[PDB]
């Protein structure tokens, strides 16, 4: 089956460092653009980063930018999230997901794939 | 860049390519206001200005009447991409034919050079005036041009008016020969300021933003030109531009040349019909059969959607031992042992049969070595030459990683069937065994 | 920021319809608009991709639509199963992606 | 004249944030567009002339390009020191109009 | 190194005479145009006019031309800028600033402005 | 326009194009008189005049040195339009390059800027002066060129020159960058003012009068020019242009997509080759299998019949029976199943086998339906797009009447034939039984 | 010129052709002295001055942008040949692009328009400096820019400066349209006094001299220009003049039509796919398979040796007794009697088979004769005309001897194998016997 | 004229190295230089081509190079069989086909 597997999220102390891992299987990895998603409990969706399918290029969202690194291993078939200085406010599920795009109209990617995502609690 | 030479079928592969490939148009709607030229005449006689406007206003009347009307996979995929790209340029031109759709266009270019617009089919075209021979006309000409008797004293009137109309005589030029659709984006079609503009529009991620406007003569080179028409006196043209909607994928190219060997003396080859340019797209591989649909510049080959076919994701079997890959590699085979140098992107591959002398040589030293005969990979750090008996191939002094994936040639190590030896364009196993 | 009512609601049957207004900078950009079902204690799930393209496997009764700086999902026969929050999303030409607040559907 | 509209008015941004800012011509100026920093309290410095060059000592984080009638300059990655106040100028023809001024903190 | 010191800060009242000036230094100041620039507190900058030194050739701004009047004095190295009468409107920071080059008109090196303050 | 999809063998036939067939060629030879001009030298120093006259004669001295130099069906038929063309040209203009006709067609056109003169083989030239220039460098410019100064302040004159000489100037680029033939007529050969002339002087119908009148840039692109000489310092060249012998006869056009079936999992096709334009010419069936000349308009498509190949009148009967018929109806056949659209005109072919995932849309809808896998037809009223994974191909959005022809598919009712069971360009019934 | 007639398989060879084939490349680099534009500033308003200025300007900035990149035997050969002149051009670029070897190179050209440089990578490039644009800026235009006014009422100034400027933006719409390497040496990368004095310092024979000054039309079009860079305000470019360094030599040419026969009423057609200019090359026979590489100028055709593919010597026995050599000649073979003219220089080749009738005529006499089925050979001689049905060929007039190499034809002699019999580019053994 | 040293010499297994000093009419003219080795009472034998290319079935241990004006043949390992005259040869843009003098070696 096409699988995304996130781990590594627990809990950490604020300003505490964490690294999020999200294998992939059962698909061509090295094809796909990869991004990260967190949803802080109970609330919406919140984009955190992308990397292009073979790291060509890497965003973040103005929460993230700095304080993350997103990398991919296309070998590994692994996604990394780096993440330092956690606040408070960084505790929630992250999801990884696969993104995709048609380019007809416009290149907005979508979310195709999701992992069942990780927790990451950052508190004392 | 990388470059497996494939020794058992005589073909290198070379990997670490990156894609950017078409898959939509944005378009950009130009109306190029030619101006109030067909209330000017100049009747007094000869004259600069008479010749100038008389050329104008023949070009636009001219003009008006110009209008639009509206397996071997490498001439399939051009046909097909070919007629792709023209549906879907025409499917919005008539879209903004209407004149309800035009008149809008026109109408938010009133108060600004630049306007973005959804047509009532859905598109979202930016649309652009240009306006300095309207501005011209207007403010310089009539007054200039008079009760006639434009025979002026003031030729500073005339040179001018020969600079501000080459534009338009330009692309009037175009759209006739081309009977209403270019080839290629001109100068005169968007100027490099109106590109930039229209790429910096584009709905579309920041990598491709940065690419494009870095890349922006492939941009106009991909891209292309419909005549919409001519409303009062604005020509309204579109410049359909490429939208890039898959980038940094992993790309490919395979060459080959003819992997021959000798039984009983009798010559048996074969040579790899899959050669070309291949991509991963969005999980798919991709082929690319026909030379005109890829390009490269450093690391990015731009190619196009459209002319790419699907090959099943185990085809990269024909890369690795093809000997014993149950998908069926395309390959022709034949008794007839042509000798050629095949340029790869980081050496060459040298076919040498019975026959042509072959060496290579550096410019430095002369001859290096006598290649033997049978097919050879020369990397461009080996020589800086190639000779086939007189004729001398020059190596790409290119930097990368040479690899050989040894084996024993399949034409050394099976027998070729008796009948049909000769077959062209098929499966490995109908040649062999 | 695209924004969603916070809750709809309708009794089976009813067709509910969710809006996701955005702005010049995103779905009035050019970006097109997809749609995410998330069921409690899940991943999202993929309704609509592309304004209104609907992914093998979702029923035929999401339907969506783009039209200016706003898209809407219409869950037309509404049903138990539709329990769910609903998040558009887009892309934002400064922000990149951007999801909507998110629209609980109570059925 | 040429007028130069200028935007935004403002900006904030943190540290390594690529901050841009847009200078727009009334009238075709080709590429006649120099960039200049003011600090507070400072006479003004030039960091970018015809539109995309680097004048000499420049941080190689300044950047510009555009033109015709559309300008762009990017701060590749802000740092602590490029708070301060942003004109353009156009040179393309007398009288040699500076824009609004965009001022980034 | 190239620097331009200024006047100075100068107070006056409304009609009063008031010449800045420009020290040039470390260039060969006949090679260079020196341009004026104004700056009202807080607000944008105004190009007000440039002399050419070699000849004493100036362009103004029309928003200036016959209120200002701009000179050198070649034998000092020193561009003045000179007001008939001081509206009390004109009270601004004043940089005098050299242009870079005859082709590529951006100003390179400027003074450290002179404040004009003009009340009474 | 009138469209059957062929359903046995995954081809359309569309119907109900109007030939117009290129079936000779009309002379018209001009005179473009460059006038006095190597009697005319500036001697003082640079000048504006001398600068344009010294490109003038230089050109003209540069033209003096310019002359001419006088199965897979596609490469055999163009190759011999494009000799029968020229050969045709040439062997007219080895009549005129004769001084017993340069010198009557020069006579007859003294005082008439139009003569229709027969040369010595009897061909009956249209004959054409150009005099502009002449007129220019024989009232004014020898005029103001006193004893060779000409650094004169008659700044009129200068500019005046260099738009005169324009025509000429690029009349000489085009000859001697095409070596003396040009592929086709610029508006520098021929003017749209002299090709009205030209069509309306044809010996020809009054329908092909009216239809050439209308058409008039197809009868500028399927004309070329070739270059006569340099006589005195008149250039004579001439345009070649077609004479439509044949029109109003039916055509039709043939796309086909491969036709594959899983006959015991592993796939069989079949490519139908006999692709392309095919026309009723005076009761023969003729096919046209270059993609460079024949072209549409409107219902009118415009070929040449020396790009022609003649079929039996039987041929149509793999329009009907191709499972069934005796006719030898060619196809390509083997393994490997391609998908792909094929976009006729009144819609889409869109193979789609295991692998790829197709589906049809519409802007309004989105997705309408996922094809069913084999060969399916799409009108361009069922949907506005057809995919194919990440791929998009816009339809044409054209009005027209579509049919299905009905049959279970030659590839699922026939066995294929065990080996080679890849043949290339073969009679169907060599891939099966 | 002479043409044998061979009966036995219904293929002209054409002999007496001499031979030019390109065996290396002279560089000559171009200094384009493009001056000091980007130090005068037109400021007051719009005018003459400050428009030409701007496109030199606004050129020379786009210019800085542009760069380069710092068995069926036809796509085979083409696809080398242009591989291997980019690589061999490129090579030299990328020593020229050192910036201790420009400065070189600009430094001889101080004093002189010419210089002849050794680069440090060995090769000895030819250097010129085009000056006439920095003449004119340095002292016409820098005087009249006076303190960045420049609406100066002196028009001759203005006009001037877009004659000077002309040949610089030429050169950068064709360095910028093709990306840095243009396909041809146009009048404006090397204008025609700068190719005969190029030309006149290769370092060659006499006799190609000669020949080269003659064919320079030739030299120019085989040669192709690179940019270098700009440099300063140079821009650097250069161009590859083509090296004949085989001439005179025997070259022949071989056309082929469909040879076929009625078998119990079956067409056995065959036909020769070893079509095309052959020639011997210091003592081997060397095939040139795409019809790019080879074209006439009367005797001597120009061909490529990187294009050319090396044949046994024994291949001149397919011309001889192709029933019977054990060379294997490459034939295709089927079913279908394609009939066709295939016109020789001296004559026409007339396959007419069942069906089409086909007869020869002249202007003077009307139908001289129907011809029979089967394949005919009609010199130049016997007709004037050939005609397919309704299709007319002219016939190329040119006096040569003509000669028939009588044979039964191996479609009549020979039995077809009962399967495949439609082979395609196969030993002709495979299809007979 | 292309003119070389008269004679060379040396012991066994030296190195002798022979010019070919030619002028701007031919080695200057871009034209490239030939050796050939003629031993007494023979036709010529081709040593070099092309400055330094060697034919099949000459030793390794000759060797040459151009430069400027001038070529050099460089017999590494000069042995018994070497005692021979050498010629250069290049063309000249007058004369055309140009020898040099000639060198004989002594071993
Ligand atoms: C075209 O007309 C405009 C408008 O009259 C001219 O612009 C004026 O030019 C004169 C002389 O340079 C100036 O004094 C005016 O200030 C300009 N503006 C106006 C509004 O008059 C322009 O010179 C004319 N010619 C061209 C080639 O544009
Ligand atoms: C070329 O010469 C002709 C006459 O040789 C000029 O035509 C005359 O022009 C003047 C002024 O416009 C008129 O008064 C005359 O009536 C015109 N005709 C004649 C016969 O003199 C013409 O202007 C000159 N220039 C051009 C460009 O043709
Ligand atoms: C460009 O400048 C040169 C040099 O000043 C000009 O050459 C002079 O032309 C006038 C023409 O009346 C002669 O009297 C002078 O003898 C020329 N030489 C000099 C040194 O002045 C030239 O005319 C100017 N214009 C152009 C188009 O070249
Ligand atoms: C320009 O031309 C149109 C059509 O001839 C006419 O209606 C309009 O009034 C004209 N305007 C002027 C200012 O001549
Ligand atoms: C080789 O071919 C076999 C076919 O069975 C396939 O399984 C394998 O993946 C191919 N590649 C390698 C490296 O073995
Ligand atoms: C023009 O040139 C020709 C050729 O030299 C000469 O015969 C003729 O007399 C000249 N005519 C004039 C008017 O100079
Ligand atoms: C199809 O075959 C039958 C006989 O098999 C023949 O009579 C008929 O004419 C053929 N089809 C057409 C369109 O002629
Ligand atoms: C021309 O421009 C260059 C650009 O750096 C400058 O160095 C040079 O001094 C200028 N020369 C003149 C005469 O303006
Ligand atoms: C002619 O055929 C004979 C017999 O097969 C063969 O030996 C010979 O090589 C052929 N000769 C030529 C000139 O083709």
């Amino acid at each position: 089956e096409v699988q995304l597997v996130e781990s590594g999220g627990g809990l950490v102390k604020p300003g505490g460092s964490l690294r999020l891992s999200c294998a992939a299987s059962g698909f061509t990895f090295s094809s796909y653009s990869m991004n990260w998603v967190r949803q802080a409990p109970g609330k919406g969706l919140e984009w955190v980063s992308s990397i292009s399918a073979s790291s060509s290029y890497s965003d973040y969202a103005d929460s993230a930018k700095g304080r993350f690194t997103i990398s991919r291993d296309n070998a590994k078939t692994s996604l990394f999230l780096q993440m330092n200085s956690l606040r408070a406010e960084d505790t929630a599920i992250y999801f990884c997901a696969r993104a995709r795009a048609t380019g007809y109209s416009s290149i907005t990617p979508y979310f195709d794939i999701w992992g069942q995502g990780t927790l990451v609690t950052v508190s004392s | 860049l990388k470059e497996s030479y494939l020794e058992e079928s005589c073909s290198t592969i070379t990997e670490g390519y990156l894609s950017v490939l078409r898959t939509g148009w944005y378009t950009n709607v130009f109306t190029l206001e030619v101006g109030d030229v067909e209330n000017l005449t100049c009747a007094d006689g000869p004259s600069l200005i008479k010749t100038e406007l008389d050329l104008t206003k023949s070009a636009l009347r001219e003009l008006r009447t110009v209008s639009a009307d509206q397996f071997v996979l490498g001439a399939i995929a051009c046909g097909v991409a070919t007629a792709a790209a023209v549906t879907a340029g025409v499917a919005i031109a008539k879209c903004i034919r209407l004149e309800s759709e035009v008149t809008a266009i026109k109408n938010c270019l009133k108060k600004t050079n630049e306007c973005v617009s959804t047509l009532g089919c859905g598109v979202r075209v930016l649309a652009t005036a240009v306006r300095e021979l309207k501005d011209f006309v207007s403010k310089n000409l009539t007054r200039a041009i008079n009760k006639n008797k434009c025979d002026i004293p003031d030729l500073k009137m005339a040179v001018s008016f020969s600079q501000f109309n080459r534009r338009f005589l330009n692309v009037v030029r175009q759209f006739s020969d081309n009977a209403g659709i270019t080839p290629a984006i001109s100068k005169d079609l968007m100027t490099d300021a109106e590109l930039a503009r229209a790429i910096s529009n584009m709905p579309t991620s920041a990598g491709q933003i940065k690419l494009m406007l870095e890349n922006r003569a492939m941009v106009r080179r991909k891209g292309f030109g419909i005549l919409i028409g001519v409303y009062g006196s604005s020509v309204i043209y579109m410049v359909q531009l490429p939208i890039f909607g898959v980038i940094d994928t992993p790309c490919w190219i395979v060459k080959a040349a003819p992997s021959c060997s000798e039984k009983k003396g009798n010559y048996a080859c074969l040579l790899r019909e899959d050669q070309g340019w291949y991509c991963q797209n969005a999980g798919s591989t991709v082929y690319y059969p026909c030379e005109k649909d890829c390009e490269t510049r450093g690391d990015h080959v731009f190619c196009d959607t459209a002319a790419g076919i699907n090959v099943a994701e185990q085809s990269k079997e024909c890369n690795i031992n093809i000997s014993t890959t149950n998908y069926p590699c395309k390959v022709s085979c034949g008794r007839h042992p042509i000798s050629m140098v095949a340029l790869s992107p980081l050496g060459a591959l040298v076919a040498c049969y019975k026959g042509v002398s072959c060496s290579i040589g550096s410019n430095r030293v002369g001859i290096i070595k006598q290649l033997n005969k049978g097919c050879s990979y020369i990397t461009n750090q080996d020589a800086d030459t190639v000779t086939i008996d007189n004729t001398v191939y020059q190596l790409s002094k290119v930097e990368g990683e040479q690899h050989v994936i040894k084996g024993r040639p399949v034409s050394s190590s099976f027998d070729p069937v008796k009948f049909p030896q000769d077959q062209f364009n098929v499966a490995l196993d109908q040649c062999f065994e | 920021v695209v924004t969603q009512p916070p809750s709809v609601s309708g009794a089976p049957g009813q067709r509910v319809t969710i809006s996701c207004t955005g702005s010049s900078s995103n779905i009035g950009a050019g970006y097109d608009v997809h749609w995410y079902q998330q069921l409690p204690g899940t991943a999202p799930k993929l309704l609509i991709y592309d304004n209104n393209n609907r992914p093998s496997g979702v029923p035929d009764r999401f339907s969506a639509s783009k039209s200016g700086t706003s898209a809407s999902l219409a869950i037309t026969g509404l049903q138990a199963e539709d329990e769910a929050d609903y998040y558009c999303q887009s892309y934002d030409r400064s922000l990149s992606g951007v999801f909507g607040t998110g629209t609980k559907v109570t059925v | 004249d040429i007028q130069m509209t200028q935007s935004p008015s403002s900006l904030s941004a943190s540290v390594g944030d690529r901050v841009t800012i847009t200078c727009q011509a009334s009238q075709g100026i080709n590429y006649y567009l120099n960039w200049y920093q003011q600090k507070p309290g400072k006479a003004p410095k030039v960091l970018i002339y015809d539109a995309s060059d680097l004048e000499t000592g420049v941080p190689s984080r300044f950047s510009g390009g555009g033109s015709g009638t559309h300008f762009t300059f990017t701060i590749s990655s802000l740092q602590t020191e490029d708070i301060g106040t942003y004109y353009c100028q156009q040179y393309d023809n007398l009288p040699f109009t500076f824009g609004q001024g965009t001022r980034l903190e | 190194e190239v620097q331009l010191v200024q006047s100075g800060a100068e107070v006056k009242k409304p009609g009063e005479s008031l010449r800045i000036s420009c020290k040039s230094s470390g260039y060969t100041f006949t090679t260079y145009w020196i341009t004026w620039v104004r700056q009202m507190p807080g607000k944008g900058l105004e190009w007000m006019g440039r002399i050419d030194p070699s000849d004493s050739y100036t362009d103004y701004s029309p928003s200036f031309k016959g209120h200002v009047t701009i000179s050198v004095d070649k034998s000092i190295n020193t561009a003045y800028l000179q007001w008939g009468s001081l509206k009390s409107s004109d009270t601004a920071i004043f940089y005098c600033a050299r242009q870079a080059s005859s082709g590529k008109i951006y100003f390179d090196y400027w003074g450290q402005g002179t404040l004009v303050t003009v009340s009474s």
